[PDB]
RNA sequence: GCUUAAUUUGACUCAACACGGGGAAACUCACCAGGUCCAGACACAAUAAGGAUUGACAGAUUGAGAGCUCUUUCUUGAUUUUG
């Protein structure tokens, strides 16, 4: 009550903009890139989407109601109604939002960066892409800020397609 | 009041369980006349002291103690030297055994929860 | 507050969000602001 | 940084069914529910506790996070000298 | 059996004409009294901020935007008719409210 | 002699009409706040005052 | 530029100079000549009760803001002050 009108449509975005950080900063494997908040009556259902729900389920609740005990206690939210419904997040190169997470990690565990680079490309440009875009500009064992690069395609941006093709 | 020789080795734990807790009083300037304000409550002493200055003032009421709080009366001078929290320090390998304290006033629960109820069958045998 | 990126000044006190504006350009997407004109 | 040890209930106790420490980068107000500091105590005390492991720290716009793991059975089960099946962290609640 | 009023103030205009259609759909399959979805003037938010992290360079700025649309319907029905249908028209990003103001 | 008054009105007139013969800011800065710890010079001004011959030194305390 | 008890500095052709969102006092604090208290993960150690400290002064002290001084009853209790 005593609720400001337009602020509730902007405060939730701030709430949106910070919950995603742990799905960056805590996990690496399953691909849970895109978060999705579905608010039903009196319950906030952010859908847990994990390809391997054993970090979260485990011994019947490894991190089902373990991750919630931070975040629901972080926002002074009520317990129980912090529903985190489990699902599977989508495919690795064969999705749209995962192409962030597809290449968030796929530079090597210690060999040459070209053989890192030329691996990532041949998968999805034939199997479900004509545009993706990663970032590399770094050195090779000297005192130079050299900039070698690659990408795979021209994109689709023709106007308002900057603002539905850019995403979380 | 009497004691035992077997179960008391499992009862060298009342003074021993005081190690870091910042409420401890191992002294002479507070651990001897600890029955005055009411906040000063009890004294856990032993009558085998080498200095009979202040204890013999309180020995007149120690064996007939107050009936509201424990006043543990033992005989051997070991727990004041070993089982006071500092004599035998519970360490593995590196263990600099300092000497035990003076008379030490203890009032803590924890490991002494049930052992305040097991001292009924101690002062009669 | 000083939030993050070498800023305690130029805060956006409007609309009750309180972000340092150096660290607004990279967060203005997922809030749901977008430029059009 | 002093560790004043006056009260274990306001040091480490009732997190056995919580397992989490939410906090804040703060500075001097000395009152916080659901956690063991007032506003400074467990913050500088987890600094020792992190350095024996068993709590993991994110920052995430200045809210300190902590959670327990396997190397926590060695203090809580014995400092509060309680048996098993009532303490634990991997089973923190009736369901988790 | 009381005159009610529903509001919905969302920000995905494609996902507000599906909801406002199925609101007037199941009411008219039960044929209640109603008045059409009145569409209010929308609200835009904007903030001008210059485009450099440091300060060294030429000067013109940005302009960011966010659009809020809001429309509302008045209605009257028996309560058993309405208390079920307001729970099957959920969709993410969308807000629903019920007002039974009968002063 | 502000209002043509006696300029030897030293102990006879209190602090209250001291404000009455004065301009507007201290005519507001009089009930501006009942200071206690910033009223700590006056508790220490009397700690060393008038216990001297003609022409003295007070007890100054580090303030803001 | 001068000046200074310091005038905290970044940036000098268009592409530096009403700009670093730099409209003002104590927030900012980056600076100047006073004041502070906080410096410990483990592994080292000793006074660890016959004493460090926890004394916070405990108020007149104490000259100069609660004070860092003991004149003492200590929550004393090896936390940690400590080395």
């Amino acid at each position: 009550a005593l609720i400001s009108k337009k602020r509730k449509l902007v405060a939730d975005g701030v709430f949106y903009a910070e919950l995603n950080e742990f799905f960056t900063r805590e996990l690496a494997e399953e691909g849970y890139s895109g978060v999705e908040v579905r608010v039903t009556p009196t319950k906030t259902e952010v859908i847990i989407r994990a390809t391997r729900t054993q970090d979260v389920l485990g011994e019947n609740g490894r991190r089902i109601n373990e991750l919630t005990l931070l975040v629901q206690k972080r926002f002074k939210y009520a317990p129980g109604t912090i529903v985190l419904y489990a699902e599977r997040v989508q495919d690795r190169g064969l999705s749209a939002v995962a192409q962030a997470e597809s290449m968030k990690f796929k530079l090597l565990n210690g060999l040459a960066i070209r053989r890192a680079a030329y691996g990532v490309v041949r998968y999805v440009m034939e199997s479900g892409a004509k545009g993706c875009e990663v970032v590399v500009s770094g050195k090779l064992r000297a005192a130079r800020a050299k900039a070698m690069k690659f990408a795979d395609g021209f994109l689709i941006h023709s106007g308002q397609p900057v603002n539905d093709f850019i995403d979380t | 009041q009497t004691a035992e020789v077997t179960i008391e080795d499992a009862l060298k734990v009342v003074l021993r369980t005081a190690l870091v807790h910042d409420g401890l009083a191992r002294g002479l300037r507070e651990s001897t006349k600890a029955l005055t304000r009411g906040e000063a409550l009890l004294v856990v002493l032993v009558s085998s002291v080498t200095e009979a200055n202040i204890i013999k003032l309180v020995e007149g009421l120690a064996n007939d103690p107050e009936n509201k709080v424990p006043l543990i009366k033992v005989a051997d001078a070991k727990q004041l030297g070993e089982w006071a929290g500092l004599g035998k320090i519970d360490r593995e390998g590196n263990a600099r055994k300092v000497v035990g304290a003076s008379v030490v006033v203890v009032k803590n629960w924890g490991a002494e929860t049930d052992e305040l109820s097991m001292i009924m069958e101690h002062f009669s045998q | 507050q000083c939030r993050v990126c070498s800023s305690h000044t130029g805060l956006i006190r409007k609309y009750g969000l309180n972000i340092c504006r150096q660290c607004f350009r990279e967060k203005a997407n997922d809030i749901g602001f977008n430029k059009f004109r | 940084m002093l560790m004043p040890k006056e009260d274990r209930n306001k040091i480490h106790q009732y997190l056995f069914q919580e397992g989490v420490v939410v906090a804040k980068k703060d500075f001097n107000q000395a009152k916080h529910e659901e956690i063991d500091t007032k506003n400074l105590y467990v913050i500088k005390a987890l600094q020792s506790l992190t350095s024996k492991g068993y709590v993991k720290t994110q920052f995430s716009w200045q809210y300190y996070y902590y959670t327990l793991t396997e190397e926590g059975v060695e203090y809580l089960r014995e400092y509060l000298n309680l048996p098993e099946h009532i303490v634990p962290g991997t089973y923190i609640q009736e369901r988790n | 059996i009381i005159k009610i009023r529903i509001t919905l103030t969302s920000t995905k205009v494609k996902q507000l004409e599906n909801v406002s259609s199925n609101i007037v759909k199941n009411a008219e399959q039960h044929n209640l009294v109603k008045k059409g979805p009145v569409r209010l003037p929308t609200k835009v938010l904007k903030i001008s901020t210059r485009k450099t992290p440091n300060g060294e360079g030429s000067k013109t700025w940005e302009t960011y935007e966010m659009r809020i649309h809001k429309r509302y319907i008045d209605l009257e029905a028996p309560v058993q008719i309405v208390k079920r249908i307001t729970q099957i028209t959920i969709e993410p990003g969308v807000d629903v409210e019920v007002v039974v103001a009968s002063n | 002699s502000y209002r043509g008054v006696d300029l030897e009105k030293l102990l006879e007139m209190s602090t209250e009409d001291f404000v009455k013969l004065a301009p507007a800011r201290v005519r507001r800065r009089f009930a501006r706040g009942m200071t206690s710890k910033p009223a700590g010079f006056m508790k220490k001004l009397r700690a060393a005052k008038l216990a001297a011959p003609e022409n003295e030194k007070p007890a100054p305390v580090r303030t803001h």
